[PDB]
């Protein structure tokens, strides 16, 4: 499989492709920045999360119920990453909020001057 | 959308002989491979399949030793060496697509397929 | 507990988005587009995947628009005005060899300042009589028909407009997903999509009735509207043969060449040598009778009723009652009404040309087109027809606003943005040392 | 089981014809019954997605073990070998024959 | 003790800085900025935190001013372009409602250009005399007031300058400090501090002695100056109640034109039908009157002595000795010395019109306001006045370059720099 | 959080990240303030790369601290000064200290190149 | 390159000086600006594929192929200046880089079929 | 098993590269190339590295090329275009002192339009023939010459072009390497080379046949070619020590004031009184002889026969054949023969003035030079010689197509890209 191969795969099996003229002057500066600007922010993100690398993370955020109660079963193998991410659409912003806090905790953890490290 | 068996490499009863298949107008990795065989005067049945959206793989028994099976995926091509040909092995070996990426295999489409000699 | 968030990057995942596409690909595109494509582009399939296209709400059509308009635009500008070309110009009647006979064309003289600003000379061209109005009563005194409303630019005679085919592609992060069902509508639902990150190569002809040099149906031929039934929508046919359109222009031109400023020549007709014929277009009959007889049959499976008749246009200017080209370098503005006059070798379609041309609808510019010396001959092929539609069913050879011309061939596609981070519950919990 | 197939059920006068016949533990094991066909030397195509689906050209179903392929009445186009096949725990059973004629 | 440095990201911390802010939203201003706001807009309090704003240093006024000029010569730019009219005018007096009794207004007649460039006809317009100069003594030849400076653009009665209120709005990495002190003077500290992405939303309005159509004071009326003791300082006062005043022009204006080249058009005045007063503002009585007295009552705060005196402008250029202002298009010029005449139901003032305008402080970029068909009327809330000072302390309805009426609002924020970097000491050393 | 007190304000230093990153008069304009934007947010990611804290919110080093800089207690700095306050009360030193971190860093560099310990 | 072949102990100047230490000028400019940013980043992108993020040194899983220099270590390292060395592999670059993001792709293969939880 | 792959970063390599190095440092050099420059650049000196230099492929000859086209002709946008002055002129002899006594200058009466557009104005000017076309035959009519191809700019009154020393820097991932080389020849390899961020400050400084206020030799004098044995290629030969040149138009011009629109007016040159000698340059004659007997001793070594002459310039138009450059506000072209002719107390060459400047040869555009006021002198430094050669050779003066100028200063200066990664074989294999 090559770019978006996987798009029809089920959740678990894509899992294993995530490896995978002034005016025009202005435009394509504009172009430029914007792509720039969209590789910066994927991996700020992954920074603030504490997993920049890696491809896959494990983070130490419970999942809620409320955002989905479906079992893993279901979710890996009976569900497609559009259909997942139409599913998840909603609470989005609260669950990268959470592993924001998350790190942050972690970090501020392990400074601690009575048991650092 | 189209596939195409390799011709059949003809062989002696007992002497090694390899079958090749390409693919076509399709992704070739998602949908599972498959190879059957029709002897003559006979209906087809599989010989070996290939997990092709994977490097896992599955034969019939009666060529779990004689015939290999292998997805080039890479190469939208598909493979299966043979040794030990049994001299009742001059079946026309097709190509199919297994589907499945998901679930629920079935041979959805067949090649025209190809005869190798068990005799020389 | 159990079930811990993981969070994912690479995922297969994209949202419906707009951006803007680079242009790959003397000729003012190839000056323009100067980007290459990639030599060996790649398709991919996507299996098993269904999406949503809606090619009269697709944004790659209002993107290609702007983009031709901006690059007309800067191509014009750097040349002559012909601003001081507006004073009243004596006419009298054309002529050509032993009579009266250019009737479509007037012998203009007129008082225009040379060297200095202090002197003029008197100076005479041929024009044609589209391109030039009355100034009062039944007199001989003439303007030319824009210079009342805007300047005309004239087109610098070393520039080619010759369409050449573009590829649009998208910036990183992009992609644009093509349909690949033989038989889609440009509407709903197509279940054979793929990824590309280029379109295929484009041709940005222009034209008005007939839809020239595109890309033919894969399938039987298609009839593609926003809402068939409502006569409010304009109907593409979209064609699986083409036609084949010979049309030429039997004569020989011979130019003249007036300063009207310190280094600004306008070029003008001086005389013209030639078949008496201004122009003329040659159809096969038998092509065009089987393909509007297929044309029907198709129009009969939305309107299944033996009622279907095509009619010439109905009036307005030159931009809508005529099949309107560009062919070697000459504005073609031609009569289509023996194609499109019926009920349910070849035909010549007469052809008039205009040397002023207001292309496109916005007026506060306009173009002249210098005359081309010696006789221009195309062949062309029609790929579509441009249909509106209004007891009975009368079609006529209607037409858009020049955005119809490129949905033919963009209708295939759309753009997304690939949103490759995500998350997901997993039976793991971060391993803290 | 080879799928029981009947050596000759798809062989019939022409305008009229039966059923093939099928029956199988592996169609007992599972929905997964499917028929396929082929005209004298060539290669089979898919007659239906399922014993009980896609049967677009004639209708088809299944009851356990048991399952058929009603014949398109028995026009010339329906001379082709009907093979019945189905998923089982490796592989698939298939028909060891399947004779036909219209 | 045994400490060592630590590293941190995302400090909370800023510096004062100047940056380039951008707006947020056939209007002009709606054509330019563009870009929309935000729905529902954030305000963060920072409790605890003291700022330092400064009104008269803040370089957020800097920033709207360059962007107010800029945008208007953008929009004049792309239009009719009034040199073919730089010609003698033959101007005689021009007939009113009945007979020839209409003072400002003449009529002027001249050769012009026609679309074709070898024929002139013969034109006329109805002229201010604020808009032309006559060119020697004892003549009826006359000429336009620019033609000596510079050609003109007329401004295309296709787009409108009626202002909005334009939001600014910090870049990433920056932030605008708002001050949420009521008693706030405009240079020194703020107790009270919260921040916003984009500003409340200030209308562009332009005006030269009263200041119209802004937001009142929360308190009490403030003085602010940046010295109010010197005399060579603009004295802001900021109203806490604002004052009703309607604008008027009782006579229906004809809009004809004149066609000058190809699509070309320059809109002349033709015959008016009304009165021949012209125009003039109402300002309630006993409103003024104690508008003031509030006003002075907070001036005897820093002029203890009292004798306050309130004079007219004492002389200049029209445009800054009256109340200049916009009026759906048409350019006021009131009068204003019956309100500035005191020393301690309606009063009105007489106006005049011009339609050749030097725009801001400079001339040779003028512009030409069309002709308005029909009659207009304006109403507007007079929200601040612009007091210069000279044993009696006297005040004059003065003014500043433009600066002044955005520095009216735009005391409030501050923009800042965020700077996520910072060290500090803990008890824990690197280890490997 | 500016007007909270150092360590409880280390609490939020994820929002104070997020918030960093996004007619030719106008179009160059913008342009600027966002290459400008993205100029400032790489130069402090350089830099923290540089001193060998990389994509890391807090980062404890091999650089002591001094009298100096500060003749200060934690009780003192941390939870009873705002962090606004603390960059006045250190104001000058920065550029030293972030010379000590960088030639730390370069020490530790040079200590894992010297002692060539691999596989 | 401005001595021997010998690796430097001053890498981090090279490093900082990266990031920076008329309306066609002003078009010039913002090019000139975003070129600098996108050879930055192109650097770090390819050093983040071999798993090099945040290191001026990497040692690697990759052998090196004799037909890529034939000579040995002793031949190389304070023998030759980095220009010369440099002119002496420009045909193996691509090559290596292939290889280092190859052996990068199988190390995360690996690792992801083998997470430690908790 | 050993030899392995290592990566580095910040490996000291670089590669050769075209890229926009930026400018740095009334006056359009100063206005334009507003960045300062480091007051303490340094020359970081590469032990043991050799560069391989080119001066005539020299990518930053062409960088300065296009930025002065550029900024010159930007410098002239927002000025009084003079297409109103191309009407018939009649023209007689000019006079001045005892009477129609001035050759080369013309009194010429022209009909030329006014402030008001339908109102025309005959205006006298002073003008030089150099500029003038006859019309119609041998006849008393003539034309400014640029109104046969190009509209003519003028210069702008308060736009100062004088040269100030220019800095070349690069961007970030670039640097200019330097050769030291103190009798490097333009080309081959550069033995001692330091890296710097600037170039020095060079001046943009116009001339032809004579290189002035350039940077001396270190060495003894230096002849550079491309290609010495070939007469196609130009010869720009680099002194050591400079002669003094002084020129001077000992004659006091006055200016009178024609308006020509709306805030615009010509200049034109009124009355000329003085030693009617229209300029000359006086260059010391022993010095002269002895720089060209030092020149030629230099040619010696690539032309051993001994038999060398110098010719003047060939043919061609007056920017070819004359020495020519810009005095204050005027351009003056020099005769030159009388210093090249010879074969192997001072010297006055006569000099002519023009107003019509076909500069940098665009054609398509031309700038008016106003007439400066009074009289002038400057005093310049030749610092280099440009020759073309072609049994004796034979050398002639004649400039280039200006690149010529800066290859003179550039020669030393190359442009190298960056490139911090690169790999080597090591001993270890990376732990797990
Ligand atoms: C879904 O879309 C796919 C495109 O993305 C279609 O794939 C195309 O199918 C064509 C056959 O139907 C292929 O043509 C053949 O290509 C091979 C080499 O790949 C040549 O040797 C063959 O000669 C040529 N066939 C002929 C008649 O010349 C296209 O190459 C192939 N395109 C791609 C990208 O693989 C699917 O067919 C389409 N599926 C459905 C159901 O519509
Ligand atoms: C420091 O500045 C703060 C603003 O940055 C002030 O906080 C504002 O106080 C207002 C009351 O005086 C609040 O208005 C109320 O808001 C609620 C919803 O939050 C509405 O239901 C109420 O109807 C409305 N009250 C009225 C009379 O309309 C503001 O919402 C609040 N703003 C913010 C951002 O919290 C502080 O009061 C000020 N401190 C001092 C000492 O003045
Ligand atoms: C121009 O004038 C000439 C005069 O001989 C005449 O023969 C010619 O027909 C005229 N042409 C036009 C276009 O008026
Ligand atoms: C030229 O002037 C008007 C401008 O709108 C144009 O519409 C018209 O056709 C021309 N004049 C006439 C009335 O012929
Ligand atoms: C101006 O003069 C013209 C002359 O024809 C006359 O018709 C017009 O009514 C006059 N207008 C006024 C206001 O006097
Ligand atoms: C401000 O100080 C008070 C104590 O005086 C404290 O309770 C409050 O939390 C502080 N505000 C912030 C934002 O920390
Ligand atoms: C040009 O001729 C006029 C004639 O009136 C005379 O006054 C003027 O002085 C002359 N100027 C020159 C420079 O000869
Ligand atoms: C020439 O001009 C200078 C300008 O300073 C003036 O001082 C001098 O007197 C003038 N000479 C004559 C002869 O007028």
């Amino acid at each position: 499989l090559g770019f978006l191969g996987a798009a029809g795969s089920t959740m678990g099996a894509a899992s294993m492709t995530l490896t995978v003229d002034t005016h025009w002057g202005i435009k394509q500066l504009q172009a430029r920045v914007l792509a720039v600007e969209h590789y910066l922010r994927d991996q700020q993100l992954l920074g603030i999360w504490g997993c920049s690398g890696k491809l896959i993370c494990t983070t130490n955020v419970p999942w809620n119920s409320t955002w989905s109660n479906k079992t893993l079963s279901e979710i890996w193998d009976n569900m497609t990453w559009l259909q997942w991410d139409k599913e998840i659409s909603n609470y989005t912003q609260i669950i990268y909020g959470l592993l924001e806090e998350s790190q942050n905790q972690q970090e501020k953890n392990e400074t601690d001057n009575l048991t650092c490290d | 959308x189209x596939x195409x068996x390799x011709x059949x490499x003809x062989x002696x009863x007992x002497x090694x002989x390899x079958x090749x298949c390409x693919x076509x107008x399709x992704x070739x990795x998602x949908x599972x491979x498959x190879w059957x065989x029709x002897x003559x005067x006979x209906x087809x049945x599989x010989x070996x399949x290939x997990x092709x959206x994977x490097x896992x793989x599955x034969x019939x028994x009666x060529x779990x030793x004689x015939x290999x099976x292998x997805x080039x995926x890479x190469x939208x091509x598909x493979x299966x060496x043979x040794x030990x040909x049994x001299x009742x092995x001059x079946x026309x070996x097709x190509c199919x697509x297994x589907x499945x990426x998901x679930x629920x295999x079935x041979x959805x489409x067949w090649x025209x397929x190809x005869x190798x000699x068990x005799x020389x | 507990e159990n079930l811990w968030v993981t969070v994912y990057y690479g995922v297969p995942v994209w949202k419906d988005a707009e951006t803007t596409l680079f242009c790959a690909s003397h000729n003012v595109w190839a000056t323009h587009c100067c980007v290459p494509t990639d030599p060996n582009p790649q398709e991919i399939v996507l299996e098993n995947v269904t999406e949503n296209f809606n090619m009269w709400k697709n944004n790659m059509v209002e993107q290609m628009h702007e983009d031709i308009i901006s690059l007309w635009d800067q191509s014009l500008k750097p040349c002559v005005k012909l601003t001081p070309l507006c004073v009243t110009l004596n006419c009298t009647n054309a002529t050509a060899s032993n009579s009266s006979i250019i009737e479509g064309m007037k012998n203009c003289s007129f008082n225009i300042t040379t060297e200095l600003r202090d002197k003029r000379e008197k100076k005479n061209a041929l024009f044609y009589k589209l391109d030039i109005v009355q100034l009062d009563g039944n007199s001989s005194q003439y303007r030319l028909i824009n210079c009342n409303t805007s300047a005309i630019t004239q087109a610098c005679p070393k520039v080619s407009f010759e369409p050449i085919p573009i590829h649009y592609c998208a910036p990183a992060g992009f992609a644009i997903l093509k349909c690949n069902n033989k038989t889609f509508t440009g509407t709903g639902p197509c279940n054979n999509v793929s990824t590309v990150q280029c379109t295929h190569g484009i041709k940005p002809v222009v034209s008005t009735q007939l839809l020239l040099n595109g890309s033919l149906a894969e399938g039987e031929i298609i009839i593609r509207s926003e809402n068939i039934t409502d006569n409010g929508k304009t109907i593409l046919v979209h064609l699986n043969e083409s036609v084949k359109i010979e049309c030429t222009r039997p004569n020989n031109k011979t130019r003249t060449s007036i300063r009207i400023g310190p280094g600004q020549a306008f070029y003008a007709t001086g005389q013209v040598i030639g078949d008496i014929r201004e122009a003329y277009c040659n159809i096969s009959e038998s092509t065009w009778n089987e393909t509007l007889g297929k044309v029907v049959k198709q129009l009969r499976k939305h309107f299944p009723h033996k009622n279907i008749t095509f009619q010439p246009s109905s009036g307005g200017d030159l931009e809508v009652t005529t099949h309107s080209f560009n062919c070697g370098g000459e504005f073609f503005y031609c009569n289509t009404s023996g194609l499109f006059n019926s009920t349910w070798d070849s035909i010549t379609l007469p052809c008039r040309i205009k040397q002023i041309i207001n292309m496109w609808q916005e007026v506060g510019r306009a173009m002249y087109a210098p005359p081309i010396q010696g006789n221009i001959t195309c062949v062309s092929n029609i790929t579509g027809l441009i249909l509106t539609r209004d007891n009975t069913e009368t079609f006529r050879p209607g037409g858009g606003d020049m955005r119809d011309n490129w949905r033919s061939e963009l209708y295939k596609y759309k753009v997304v943005k690939i949103e490759p981070l995500g998350v997901a519950p997993t039976a793991c919990k971060r391993r803290v040392v």
